[PDB]
């Protein structure tokens, strides 16, 4: 039996005495359940994570909520292991925060559910796939031109107003239909309104009912900002490792992840590196991605919304995050304007996903020709507008007429769209994306308003569309 | 156990010996009255933060126990004084007689207790109302520079809630004292004293009361948002009460951060603006919408700390001293400025009209390089240079002349249904007042009309009264 | 009762106290020692206590050089702060810190009344809050940034260009009009600016209602601290008292934040942001607040700010400028172009011209000059390359005016006769406006741009070119 007493507490730091045989480990969740014994006091029920040993059997810890009012010499109990959180069937259509405790209203997890531990080293060697492994989305425009590894870590950049929450569900959607995955969305430093707004959103989608959801507020403390993405990640790995089966994890803001890594290392008074940042920010960072991966039973693939300090992509964040992604996808809000749904352009992902293995045959050839077809058409796009309206019409209408329908031929209708407009939404297989890409620049559907070609799934819906229309 | 004796003094801060029992945040006495704030509780001693004069405080002094964390007086009485980041009355006037009491820190609503932002909080500045609208229940942040006029945006948003059923919570932190007295007789003249209850921490105070003053307008707030009002708070500067916290924490030494900030300067902030929410009709349907405001030296918003209110806030109105001085007044840059709101804060009149406004704001923007060649540009780039011009001069405004909303639905239909792009871009002004008076003589319909529905009249009726305004104008 | 030291560390001593009797905060002690032989020296110096520590210990800061100190030496609490005589006895007399005359012209009686250096700021029920317009003959302030009678005026600027010239001009121009009293302080700038202000005021005969204090570069930091503050009592009392008019000049208040930068640690604080005291704004505010008007009586305070290398955003002069009620900021390209004054037209806000006093003739005149230059800076750099040809027909007609309008900006000074060969020129405020409509309306686009320069009147323009030969 263990239990201590709190000695100092000085702002989000509390120390802690324990007996001299009896220390927890550096990652253990400490417990304080103190009713006030009279009105000079009040209730507490804080929770700490062990941080460091002193020596003369006190550890430094943080703790994961408000340390208003405690009392030096108040009881602290050792639970003896790192923070636990509730994994399984029960996590699906709920919302918890950093402890595992659900935030939603639809009561709590019975005592007897079962509990993973936060922190856990990575898979071993041996455990890994030897062979990469194109995950499939039904997504024309990402599976031709940016394909998603299975166990991928994939930079998704855009706007706002540009379609992120609406391209998320979808996949979220496709998964768990087309390849029966289930999801975790983990939001790290999220503002509340906008926790509030996607709950209620995502409620609505019943992709809700798949999503299983974990949340950090703004406003918490450091060490709770910090630990949301690792119990995110933890309701994931369940998963993987129990059922088998490949998993999605989005992470909204890993920057936030890194900031409250920086400000839980100058509360614990460590020396700040380059720009400011913690000396450990390469090893956290790591510590968190390594540990999406595809195993032999089942994988992870991770969408991570990144923001850049300064615009500037040479700063610590930014690079070390860049260091370990497979893909990326950027949204335009011009494409957005004009109309073209799901907004994508997505360039960096083509080079290292695509190219070499398995798409480099067949679907590399395509996609090549697709990218250089929309490249001329920029470039003929300032010219166009005064002279080019003439001097294309000839010879460059060839690029610019091919080059339209293949703009719009990426475009497509979203299942998660029905809700603003009356389309059911389909699911394209890569293999059909690559064969109608193939026939648009072999010239065979050039006679077909270019109209037709929007916002529509496989190329024979085309073929319909125009046919209904004229 | 509850009681001690001070073992050193100085620079606004005390450790003292003993108090066993205090706890984390508890308010203190010294042997004079003056009050404490236990902040750092070691293995020895305490550091005390002192939240008054402490020169009459010796070494071997006692020190006693309150046995209470801080608390704020809370009441409709509050309303038309001036007060202490503690309730001390600061205008005379004699004591202010509220019945009860909130914590300086009570928890921010949870996910669960919100309902998304859907109603207007109407500025009275078209630029605002139009390109940046802010609803109940929002974060905004007015990042001006002070060669512009930035501290009168906030203080006109204030007096425009006359007519609208808003409370209403001035703080000052860190302002000069004859200014924030300068704001009192101004607020006071528009009877916008009547509900407006100011809390003021002047440079000469003490650290901590800077440091407490704008949690405690928020607690003075939150009382009026859970009884069902919707309030509006605005802090004056955020980065003062920053400053004063980082003094405290490097006078107790603890570890300094990026500027010398300790690591929680963010969780400060956090805690602060995360309690300006829109509750959910379960929980009363109260609001209280925060408008942080920030003064520049030139347009750096590099530093720290706007950094993070920035990354905490909904959005940001930006006002340059480039656009101030070549004529464009309020000067909101609209390009740099946001809200993520939008839209959902508007009424369904501005909602119709405002978009096509922002499209050719933004293409005059990108046209403007060409504007110097207007003799060779082809009739469509013309087209869109002198609607561009158009729209810039009616989106100027004269400082403390708000606009009703109906009115300023109407003058933007106007000009982007067609009927200004007669006049020359030297007479918009003009018409714009006179058709304003126009409007109050004849178009008390359509005035009533938008007034009701908070939607646009019949377009047929609308372009009549419009086209017979033109037959008068000269 | 008596003390002794304990350590001397440069300006920081460390006293100790015997029965318990520990001296307050911002008391003085005193250090009066005779040479007990040939192997010390007498000793004559004050002390402030500034933090109690344990062990019946104080630090304090020494008010003179801290040479020949030796441990062990007795020291007196005198009971109270630092005290300075007030009233008429110190109209035409030179001070120091301590209430010394340095000035030959005899001492201060013992019983005369005698107030001491720290003391609370005014309440808010008992301030002034009303702007009347402050006319002081320079073209650029009285068009571009008013002085506001018994508000608070900074002149910001880097080293070298024109603060002390201008804060002279101000004396000369507005001194001998008033109807009050006036009080100069010196705090750490150069002792000849000092001797030879002095000489000046002697001259005139303004020295008969002035009061001097003066702690300059040479002494110890102690001294720069308290000097402003001595120099403050010394008004207060005239404004409280005797309900009189006060001038207040203080040159380069920036010294007092420096010098408490130079103790803080000595005394043991941590650094603050680019190596300040943590304290800085608290301490700042604490001066600045006692310095306004009340019901009793106006002080209308004048300070020059230094700006360490013209960089804005340095602590100092960012808390300075949330206390002053008008600013002018001097532009160093100015001064290298030779236009002198050299006050930047914009930065001012003109705050005073607040709309309405100046609002229908002088506000119209003043915004139009400010829209003339600020488009001629967004030209300046377009003028180079491109400019110079594309712009000559359009935007030439607005370069035509912008240059002379700043020629026309520039003045020549009373006491500037020493650099500029001319006596100086006093204009007025309806002479300014007029002179800078006419060059708007463009009755002298004609003249050569090099006549309008360090003038005074429209007039004065007219007969240099005619000299020159137009
Ligand atoms: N596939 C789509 N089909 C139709 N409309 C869409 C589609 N994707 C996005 N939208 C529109 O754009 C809006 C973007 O919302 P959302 O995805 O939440 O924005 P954000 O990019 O900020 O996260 C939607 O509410 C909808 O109006
Ligand atoms: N009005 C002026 N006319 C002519 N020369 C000036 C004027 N103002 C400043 N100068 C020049 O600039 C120098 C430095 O000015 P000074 O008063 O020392 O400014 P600061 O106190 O800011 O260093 C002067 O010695 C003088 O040569
Ligand atoms: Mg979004
Ligand atoms: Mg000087």
């Amino acid at each position: 039996m263990t239990r201590g007493r709190v000695i100092q507490v000085m702002g989000p730091v509390v120390d802690v005495k324990f007996e001299n045989g009896h220390l927890p480990a550096i990652y253990n969740a400490l417990k304080i359940q103190h009713k006030a014994r009279n009105e000079n006091e009040v209730d507490i029920d804080l929770t700490l994570e062990v941080a460091l040993h002193l020596g003369d059997d006190t550890v430094r810890t943080i703790a994961m909520a408000s340390t208003d009012g405690l009392i030096r010499g108040m009881e602290v109990i050792d639970t003896g292991a790192p923070i636990s959180v509730p994994v399984g069937e029960v996590t699906l259509g709920r919302v918890f925060n950093v402890l595992g405790e659900p935030i939603d209203l639809e009561g709590d997890i019975p005592a007897d559910a079962r509990r993973d531990p936060i922190h856990r080293p990575a898979p071993k060697f041996e455990e890994l796939a030897t062979e990469v492994e194109i995950l499939e989305t039904g997504i024309k425009v990402v599976d031709l031109l940016a394909p998603y590894i299975k166990g991928g870590k994939i930079g998704l950049f855009g706007g706002a107003g540009v379609g992120k929450t609406v391209l998320i569900q979808e996949l979220i959607h496709n998964i768990a239909q087309e390849h029966g995955g289930i999801s975790v969305f983990a939001g790290v430093g999220e503002r509340t309104r906008e926790g509030n707004d996607l709950y209620h959103e995502m409620k609505d989608s019943g992709v809700i009912s798949k999503t299983a959801m974990v949340f950090g507020q703004m406003n918490e403390p450091p060490g709770a900002r910090m630990r949301v993405a690792l119990t995110g990640l933890t309701m994931a790995e369940y998963f993987r490792d129990e059922q088998g089966q490949d998993v999605l994890l989005f992470i909204d803001n890993i920057f936030r992840f890194t900031q409250a890594g920086s400000e839980v290392s100058a509360l614990l008074g460590r020396m700040p590196s380059a720009v400011g940042y913690q000396p450990t920010l390469a090893t956290e960072m790591g510590q968190l991605q390594e540990r999406i991966t595809s195993t032999a039973k089942g994988s992870i693939t991770s969408i991570q919304a990144i923001y850049v300090p300064a615009d500037d992509y040479t700063d610590p964040a930014p690079a070390t995050t860049f260091s370990h992604l497979d893909a990326t996808t950027n949204l335009e809000r011009k494409l957005a304007e004009m109309g073209i749904y799901p907004a994508v352009d997505p360039l960096a992902s083509t080079s290292r996903a695509l190219a070499p293995e398995i798409v480099g045959e067949e679907h590399y050839q395509v996609a090549r020709k697709v990218q250089q077809t929309l490249q001329r058409y920029k470039e003929l796009q300032d010219i166009i507008a005064i002279l080019g309206m003439d001097e294309l019409s000839d010879e460059d209408k060839l690029v610019v007429h091919r080059a339209r329908r293949i703009q719009f031929f990426l475009s497509q209708n979203f299942h998660v769209a029905e809700q603003f407009t009356g389309q059911p939404g389909s699911y394209v297989p890569v293999k059909e994306t690559v064969r109608g890409f193939k026939e648009i620049l072999e010239g065979k559907y050039d006679h077909l308003p270019e109209d037709a070609f929007r916002l529509v799934g496989r190329i024979e819906e085309v073929v319909e569309k125009a046919k209904a229309m004229g | 156990s509850d009681v001690g004796t001070v073992i050193q003094v100085g620079d606004g801060i005390a450790r003292a010996h003993g108090l066993d029992n205090v706890m984390s945040g508890e308010l203190v006495e010294f042997a004079n009255g003056v009050m404490g704030m236990a902040l750092n509780l070691e293995e020895n001693n305490v550091g005390i933060v002192i939240l008054g004069p402490y020169t009459g405080i010796k070494e071997g002094d006692e020190v006693r126990r309150t046995g209470r964390i801080m608390e704020v007086p809370v009441g409709e009485a509050l309303i038309g004084r001036v007060v202490n980041p503690l309730g001390q009355p600061v205008d005379g006037l004699g004591p202010v007689e509220t019945t009860e009491t909130r914590p300086i820190e009570s928890r921010a609503p949870g996910v669960m207790d919100r309902r998304s932002v859907h109603e207007p909080l109407q500025t009275g500045i078209k630029a605002i109302d139009a390109l940046v609208p802010i609803g109940r229940g929002q974060r905004e942040l007015i990042i001006g520079d002070r060669q512009t006029g930035a501290a009168s945006v906030a203080i006109d948003t204030i007096i425009n809630q006359k007519d609208q059923n808003m409370i209403s919570i001035y703080v000052a932190i860190g302002q000069k004292e004859s200014t924030v007295r300068t704001v009192v007789e101004t607020l006071r003249k528009h009877g916008a004293l009547d509900y407006t209850i100011v809390v003021t921490a002047s440079a000469s105070q003490p650290a901590p009361l800077l440091f407490l003053a704008p949690y405690a307008g928020v607690a003075m707030g939150e009382y009026f948002m859970y009884k069902g009002k919707h309030v509006l708070v605005v802090y004056a500067a955020l980065s003062k009460q920053a400053a004063a916290y980082r003094e405290l924490s490097l006078l107790l030494r603890r570890p300094p951060g990026r500027e010398a900030y300790p690591g929680d300067i963010f969780y400060l902030h956090s805690r602060l603006l995360e309690r300006a929410a829109k509750l959910s009709d379960a929980k009363g349907g109260g609001s209280l919408t925060a408008l942080p405001f920030v003064e520049t030296q030139a347009g750096d918003i590099s530093a720290y700390i706007p950094t993070n209110v920035i990354s905490i806030t909904d959005g940001q109105i930006f006002l340059q001293s480039d656009l101030f001085f070549s004529g464009v007044r309020p000067a909101i840059n609209a390009g740099l400025s946001v809200s993520r709101v939008g839209g959902a804060a508007q009424i369904k009149a501005m909602k119709k009209v405002a978009g096509t406004l922002r499209l050719d704001l933004a293409a005059y923007r990108e046209l403007e390089a060409f504007a110097q060649f207007g003799s060779d540009l082809d009739k469509a780039t013309q087209a869109k240079l002198a609607r561009g011009a158009r729209t810039v001069e009616v989106l100027k405004q004269d400082l403390h002349q708000p606009i009703p909303v109906e009115k300023q639905v109407l003058i933007i239909y106007a000009l982007t249904r067609g009927f200004l792009d007669d006049i020359p871009v030297e007479d918009v002004r003009r018409f714009e007042k006179e058709f304003y008076l126009f409007l109050d003589q004849n178009g008390q319909h359509l005035l009533e009309h938008i007034r009701t529905t908070k939607d646009l009249p019949n377009e047929d009726d609308l372009n009549k009264a419009i086209e017979a305004f033109k037959k008068t104008f000269v």
